[PDB]
Formats: C-alpha cells, structure tokens, sequence
C-alpha cells in the first residue's frame, strides 16, 4: 500500500496533535509534499467541523461507551455504514476523521492515550480499504485539498 | 449510528464547501 501510510500518518498525527492539544515538532516523514499539504488542511477544515458539531459530536461519543480497542473496532463499523448509501464524498470523510480527533481527546481525557492509534489506523483502514477506487479518483489527498481550498 | 448522524453531517460539510467552490 503505497499512497495508504500517506494517509495513516496523516490521521495519526491529526488524532495525536488534537489529543495532545499541542503542534508537533517532528516533520511528517512519510507523507511527504501531498500528505503535508492536507494536513494543514485538515487542521483547519477538522477544527471547524468539531466546532460546528460539538453537540452532535458529544452526544453520539456518549452513545457509544468508549473504553477498549473494541470498542475501537466497533466505530470503525459505525463508518464502513456512513458510506452504505453509496454516496462518498470529502465532507464524510473529513468529517470522519473529525470525529476521530474528538473521541482521541476523550480517549486522553479518560487515560487511554494508547487507544488514539488503533483508531487512527481503523479510520484509515476503513476509507481506503472500502474507497479504494473512488480515492483514486480524485488524485487522492491532492483532491482533499483542492476541494476544500477555501 | 441509527439516526445517520455522520453521514449527514458528512453531507452538510460537503454541502457548505460545494456552495463555496
């Protein structure tokens, strides 16, 4: 999986800095110039997203008791079903991993700091495991940025 | 997910850039 560790660093470091409340200092390695770029992106599209759906976004975490990694493995199932419909757009996905980032915080909130990268990895195990091809499409991470250039 | 929170939510944020592009 080539342009696939692209896209799990890109989560990862996301979900990390959010729990984490603070930037990272390490240069994001294996992403490169097209990872980079839609994780300033992401930083600023995530954050609104969280901000926008705070409500929504708390009172589904409560729904779902979220403890152990199964849990985590569960919620990665929740977002396979978002994409049932047949519909796939960057607005589900941004707002997928948007979702990831405020359950982190939780996670780190309620001590389970090391919960944060099962779910980093099933969120993009679920994307581009099940959207494949319609990630292709869009030239990838290059098509998340251009269409939230803005 | 029973009421399909994300995937509309997904769609509105989707929903707002379309109209911004």
């Amino acid at each position: 999986d080539d342009l696939y560790r692209q896209s799990l660093e890109i989560i990862s470091r996301y979900l990390r800095e959010q729990a984490t409340g603070s930037k990272d200092s390490k240069p994001l390695g294996e992403a490169g110039a097209a990872g980079r770029r839609a994780l300033e992106t992401l930083r600023r599209v995530g954050d609104g997203v969280q901000r926008n759906h705070e409500t929504a976004f708390q009172g589904m975490l409560r729904k779902l008791d979220i403890k152990n990694e199964d849990d985590v493995k569960s919620l990665s199932r929740v977002m396979i079903h978002v994409f049932s419909d047949g519909v796939t757009n960057w607005g589900r996905i941004v707002t997928l991993i948007s979702f990831g980032a405020f359950v982190a915080k939780h996670l780190k909130t309620i001590n389970q700091e090391s919960c944060i990268e099962p779910l980093a990895e099933s969120i993009t195990d679920v994307l581009v495991r099940t959207k494949r091809d319609w990630l292709v499409k869009q030239r990838g991470w290059d098509g998340f940025v251009e269409f939230f250039h803005v | 997910d029973e009421c399909a929170q994300l995937r509309r939510i997904g769609d509105k944020v989707n929903l707002r850039q379309k109209l911004l592009n």
